[PDB]
């Protein structure tokens, strides 16, 4: 059975002011939360790093 | 009051011998998707909560440490060690 | 027997108190759909739902000491115990139907992930045999279930409206060629006409 | 998939389903799960709280339910302040003791 | 506990005396201290053969002792004023206020 | 978009127990007792300490095999 | 807040649809427990 | 309808969020090792 | 063969996304963090960004 397909609406709709206005707020909140979580993860990651070793050192 | 007549009837009168066989494969597929989204998504948050304190507060997890003193042994070319137990504490603020 | 007194008092209190609520909880469970029958209790208000689920087992299993019971009190306790057993069976039935619903929804979700626009990596033109067999057997079981609920028009109608929805969406997801006439043979009788 | 791999996969998923079902529905395991679920529900949905819906006329509400927040705050603040005072007293006592013992 | 334990118990008066003398010394005899630290930085000078630093160490200690023993009358007066101000500041369990910097500057210029 | 942020408590968790308000005082008593015990132990361990460094504080080292630790000058 | 995160993941991710409301609630309970543990432990 | 001690609940939730964010991000307890090259020296 | 129909320059998912998303994602980050980060960094440096050299940096071995 050949599965049916469709043309995604957002690929063929003229850009509108409503999309912009609403997705702007959604992206603002997404950016805020992502920035907070990424800052936490960045602090964790950098603090996880090892200490600098000597030159040509084994173990 | 809401007219829950039909729902009341459904609750009062339900079959007590009707059951449906479950395709084991599809049940397993859904459950393992659930496990995928637990271990690999919520696992990140859980491990962060569990470990980040252990990264920023390490001194409280290793209570006792050891210290050494050494002396030479010339006639045998050896080194003699004396150990000592200490309470692992901050130093050089 | 002080410990016996306390055990029996605890059992009486919990069982009788919950028996007055079983009607409401069962009605609410019927009201929602089969995707998450306990949705209202998890999200909005736990109207003694978890209490019923927990104390049904105790009513079934824990013993009784009639000498600590009155006459009317003992009759009331037996009535409440029977109500809790009825709730146990009702919950089991709803769970079975809900799991079958989730089977059908799993099939539909696989199809949807197949036809998703973001699916640039696993796009398949022709449905493979395994999912076709799964669809056929799932629809067979669904038809058998509908038949088995001929004595309960409300239950039959709810099962149709809830579970057959995803059967209809699966019907719409594919073209009418290949093995389609055979796969949806049972569905084409009555259910297909309902979902138009 | 290949029908041989199909046999293997069907057997494996059947084994997984059977194992899960047995572990969940075994007598002792079933009882353990059944009790722990209710314990978890009690803990999550009936944890101690300071804010709750008041559905009773002022004449039908106890005094405890009008001053519970204040009692809790008093207890916690008193505990913190008393621990602080005990820390200061212990600091002074230790200093004096080790001073009088030497230097 | 994570804070290190104490070795020598210093009285509050003794602690303030040593602290003020140390602040004065870091100005009067910084040269000796720097030389001693330089000689105690190397592996040979710190662990293997510390005696090569001994002389330098001695000099430093002498200087510090000379500071600890306020010889000039003006030095004694300024040090006593600063020490009294420090004691008053320390004993003040009530909300603390003005600092003792003025007395310290007066003493360091003696 | 829809506004959803708020500090108000959710009605799902706002129920009382049958006999009155939720068990707040009873749990706070336990919390205070536990805090008292924990902080008392911490304070007692922290404040009554000294570091004594002399010959008697050193003992002979040994391997995990129990033998005396000695390393050659290889 | 948690509700909103779950809602966004459900509405945007097709795979996340596999989880029941019960599994979501279990994640909610575990997350609340972990948050309480984090708050308590950081002060110890 | 009335909610006992609603304001206390709001402030408790706000405090919990603030404390959790403070400890998770360590927003206030930054690291200055990156600024050391861009700093003057004394003594 | 997957055939995609898409108005690159006018569809809501296209150049309009490039114009919209970057200026909206960074709204709260900039306006909050930058003042907040500045306050957090500067409040330490009431007197200056001075490194009180605990080690003899000016001392070089002869
Ligand atoms: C498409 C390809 C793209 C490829 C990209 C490749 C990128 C490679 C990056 C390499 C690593 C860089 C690390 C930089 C660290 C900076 C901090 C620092 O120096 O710390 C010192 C660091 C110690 O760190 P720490 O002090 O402990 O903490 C650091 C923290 O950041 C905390 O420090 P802080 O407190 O000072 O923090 C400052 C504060 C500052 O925050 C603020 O205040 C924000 C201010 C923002 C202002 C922005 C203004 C922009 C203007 C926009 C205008 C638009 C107008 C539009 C108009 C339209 C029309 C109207 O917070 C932040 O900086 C926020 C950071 C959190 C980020 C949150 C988002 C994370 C997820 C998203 C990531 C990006 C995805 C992009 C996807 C693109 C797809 C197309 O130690 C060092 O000395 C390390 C130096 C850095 C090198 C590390 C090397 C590691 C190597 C690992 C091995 C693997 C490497 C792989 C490389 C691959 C290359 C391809
Ligand atoms: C490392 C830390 C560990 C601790 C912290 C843990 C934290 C995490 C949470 C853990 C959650 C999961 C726990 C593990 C699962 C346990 C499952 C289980 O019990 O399996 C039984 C279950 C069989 O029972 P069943 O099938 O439900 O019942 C039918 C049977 O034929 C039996 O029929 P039957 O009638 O012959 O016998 C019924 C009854 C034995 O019947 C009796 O003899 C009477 C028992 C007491 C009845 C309640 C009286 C209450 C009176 C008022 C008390 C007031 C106190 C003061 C406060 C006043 C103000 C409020 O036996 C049970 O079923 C015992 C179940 C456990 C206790 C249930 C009672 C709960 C209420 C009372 C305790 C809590 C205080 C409430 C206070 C407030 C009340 C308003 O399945 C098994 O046999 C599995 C065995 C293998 C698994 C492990 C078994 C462990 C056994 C532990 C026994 C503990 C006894 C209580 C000790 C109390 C010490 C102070
Ligand atoms: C403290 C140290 C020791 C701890 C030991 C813990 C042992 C736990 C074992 C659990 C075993 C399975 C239990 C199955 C259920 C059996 C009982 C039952 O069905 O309920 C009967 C009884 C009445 O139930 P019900 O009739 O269904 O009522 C609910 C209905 O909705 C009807 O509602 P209603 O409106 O009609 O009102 C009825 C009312 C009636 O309730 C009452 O009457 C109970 C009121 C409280 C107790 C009153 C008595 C106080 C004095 C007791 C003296 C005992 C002396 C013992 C001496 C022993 C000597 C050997 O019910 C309630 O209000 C329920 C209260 C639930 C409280 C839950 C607390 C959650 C938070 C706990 C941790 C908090 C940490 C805070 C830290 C924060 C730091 C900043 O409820 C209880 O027994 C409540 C038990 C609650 C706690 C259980 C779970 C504790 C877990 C703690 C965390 C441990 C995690 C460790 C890591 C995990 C791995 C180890
Ligand atoms: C360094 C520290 C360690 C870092 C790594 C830590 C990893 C921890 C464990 C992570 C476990 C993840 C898997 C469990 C979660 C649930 C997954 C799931 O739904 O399972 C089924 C689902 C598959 O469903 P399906 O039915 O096969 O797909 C058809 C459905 O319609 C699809 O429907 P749908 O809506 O469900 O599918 C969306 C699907 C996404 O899946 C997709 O449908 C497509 C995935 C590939 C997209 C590739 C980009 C496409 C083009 C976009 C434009 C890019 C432009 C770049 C250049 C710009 C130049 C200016 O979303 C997810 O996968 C959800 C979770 C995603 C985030 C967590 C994973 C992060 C992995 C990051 C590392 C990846 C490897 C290194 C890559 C770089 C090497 C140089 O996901 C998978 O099985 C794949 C999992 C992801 C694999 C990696 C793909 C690349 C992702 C990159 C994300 C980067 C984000 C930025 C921050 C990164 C920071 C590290
Ligand atoms: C096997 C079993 C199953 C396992 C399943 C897997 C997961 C584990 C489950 C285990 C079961 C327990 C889980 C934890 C509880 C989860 C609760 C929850 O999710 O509730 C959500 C739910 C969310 O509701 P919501 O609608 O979002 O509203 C939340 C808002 O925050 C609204 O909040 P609110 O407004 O209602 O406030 C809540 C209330 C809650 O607080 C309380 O009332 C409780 C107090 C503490 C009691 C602690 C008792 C601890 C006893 C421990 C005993 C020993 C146990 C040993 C056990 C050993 C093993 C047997 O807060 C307060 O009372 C605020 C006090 C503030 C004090 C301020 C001080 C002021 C001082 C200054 C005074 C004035 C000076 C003036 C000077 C003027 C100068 C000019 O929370 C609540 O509604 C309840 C409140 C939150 C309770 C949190 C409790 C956390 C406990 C964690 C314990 C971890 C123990 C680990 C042990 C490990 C051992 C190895
Ligand atoms: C360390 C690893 C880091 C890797 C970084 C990777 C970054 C990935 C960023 C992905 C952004 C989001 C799109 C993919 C994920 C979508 C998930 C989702 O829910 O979507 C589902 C939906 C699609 O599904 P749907 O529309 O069918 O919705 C589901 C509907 N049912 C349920 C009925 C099936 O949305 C999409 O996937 C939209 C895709 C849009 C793709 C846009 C591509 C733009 C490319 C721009 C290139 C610019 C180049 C410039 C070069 C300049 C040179 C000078
Ligand atoms: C938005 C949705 C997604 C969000 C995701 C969020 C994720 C949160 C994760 C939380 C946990 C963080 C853990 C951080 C661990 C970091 C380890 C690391 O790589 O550190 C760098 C390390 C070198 O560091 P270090 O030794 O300290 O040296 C510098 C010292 N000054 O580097 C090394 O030592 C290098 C060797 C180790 C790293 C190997 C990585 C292998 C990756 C294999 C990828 C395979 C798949 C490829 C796919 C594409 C194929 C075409």
């Amino acid at each position: 059975m050949r599965t049916k397909l469709y043309n995604a609406a957002y690929f063929l709709l003229n850009n509108n002011e409503s999309f912009g206005h609403s997705f702007g707020i959604r992206l603002k909140i997404v950016g805020l939360n992502t920035w907070i979580v990424g800052y936490a993860v960045s602090r964790y990651y950098f603090s996880s790093l090892r200490v600098k070793a000597a030159q040509d050192e084994r173990f | 009051m809401l007219d829950d007549t039909k729902y009341i009837q459904m609750a009062q009168k339900f079959p007590r011998n009707v059951s449906v066989q479950l395709n084991k494969k599809l049940f397993v597929t859904r459950t393992w998707f659930r496990n995928y989204y637990f271990v690999g998504v919520f696992g990140i948050f859980a491990y962060f909560i569990y470990n980040q304190p252990k990264i920023f507060a390490p001194f409280s997890g290793y209570p006792t440490t050891v210290a050494y003193k050494a002396q030479p042994d010339f006639l045998n070319d050896q080194v003699i060690f004396y150990s000592q137990q200490r309470q692992n504490t901050l130093k050089n603020f | 027997s002080l410990v016996s007194l306390f055990k029996n008092t605890f059992l009486k209190s919990r069982v009788i108190g919950l028996s007055f609520q079983a009607q409401r909880v069962m009605a609410q469970m019927a009201k929602t759909d089969f995707e998450n029958p306990d949705e209202h209790f998890l999200l909005n208000d736990a109207m003694k739902y978890n209490e019923l689920v927990f104390y049904g087992r105790l009513a079934e299993n824990w013993s009784i000491n009639p000498e600590l019971f009155g006459k009317a009190e003992l009759a009331k306790y037996n009535e409440a115990k029977q109500t809790l057993i009825d709730f146990n069976q009702y919950h089991a039935l709803v769970q079975n139907l809900h799991e079958f619903y989730w089977e059908l929804k799993t099939i539909y979700l696989e199809l949807s992930r197949g036809v998703a626009t973001s699916n640039f990596h696993n796009k398949r033109e022709v449905t493979h045999s395994i999912i076709e067999s799964d669809i056929k057997n799932s629809i067979h079981k669904y038809i058998q279930l509908i038949d088995d609920l001929k004595d309960y028009p409300e239950w039959q109608h709810k099962v149709r409206e809830e579970i057959g929805y995803y059967a209809h969406m699966i019907y719409t997801s594919v073209n009418h060629d290949g093995n389609f006439p055979e796969i949806f043979k049972e569905f084409n009788k009555v259910d297909s006409l309902y979902y138009f | 998939m290949n029908h041989s791999c199909q046999k293997v996969f069907e057997g494996f998923v059947s084994a997984l389903y059977d194992t899960s079902y047995f572990f969940r529905n075994f007598g002792p395991f079933k009882a353990t799960i059944h009790y722990a679920t209710y314990a978890n529900y009690l803990a999550q949905n009936w944890a101690p709280r300071v804010s709750y819906i008041e559905t009773s006329t002022p004449a039908y509400t106890l005094a405890k339910n009008k001053y519970a927040v204040y009692i809790v705050y008093g207890l916690i603040g008193g505990a913190l302040i008393h621990n602080y005072m005990l820390d200061n007293k212990a600091a002074q006592k230790s200093q004096q003791y080790y001073l009088k013992h030497r230097d | 506990s994570i804070l290190p334990p104490l070795q020598y118990t210093y009285s509050n008066e003794e602690s303030l005396e040593l602290l003020i003398h140390s602040i004065k010394g870091n100005k009067d005899c910084n040269s000796e201290r720097k030389a001693f630290n330089l000689c105690r930085s190397t592996v040979l000078g710190k662990h293997v053969e510390p005696e090569k630093c001994l002389d330098k160490a001695l000099v430093f200690v002498n200087c510090f002792q000379k500071v600890r023993r306020d010889e000039s009358a003006a030095c004694q007066s300024a040090f006593n004023s600063t020490l009294e101000c420090g004691k008053k500041y320390s004993e003040s369990t009530i909300s603390l206020g003005s600092s003792c910097q003025s007395q310290l500057d007066a003493y360091l210029n003696c | 978009a829809r506004l959803w942020w708020t500090l108000d408590p959710s009605k799902y968790y706002l129920k009382q127990i049958s006999s009155g308000g939720r068990n707040e005082i009873l749990f706070t008593v336990l919390g205070v007792t536990a805090a008292y015990w924990y902080f008392g132990n911490k304070r007692c361990e922290h404040y009554w300490r000294r570091q004594i460094d002399n010959c008697q504080s050193w003992s002979r080292a040994q391997n995990i095999n129990g033998n005396n630790l000695t390393v050659k000058q290889y | 807040m948690f509700k909103e995160l779950i809602h966004i993941f459900r509405t945007y991710y097709i795979t996340f649809r596999y989880l029941k409301k019960s599994n979501i609630n279990f994640l909610k309970n575990l997350s609340y427990t972990l948050i309480a543990y984090y708050l308590i432990i950081n002060f110890q | 309808l009335p909610i006992r001690n609603i304001q206390f609940a709001r402030y408790h939730y706000l405090a919990a969020v603030t404390v959790f964010t403070y400890f998770a991000t360590r927003c206030c307890l930054l690291d200055y090792k990156k600024y050391y090259p861009l700093a003057s020296v004394k003594k | 063969m997957r055939r995609i129909f898409w108005n690159f320059k006018t569809a809501f998912v296209g150049l309009p996304m490039f114009s919209l998303a970057p200026k909206n994602i960074l709204v709260y980050p900039i306006v909050v963090g930058v003042p907040l980060y500045t306050f957090i960094v500067l409040q330490n440096s009431v007197r200056g960004f001075a490194y009180f050299d605990e080690y003899d940096s000016d001392v070089k071995e002869n």
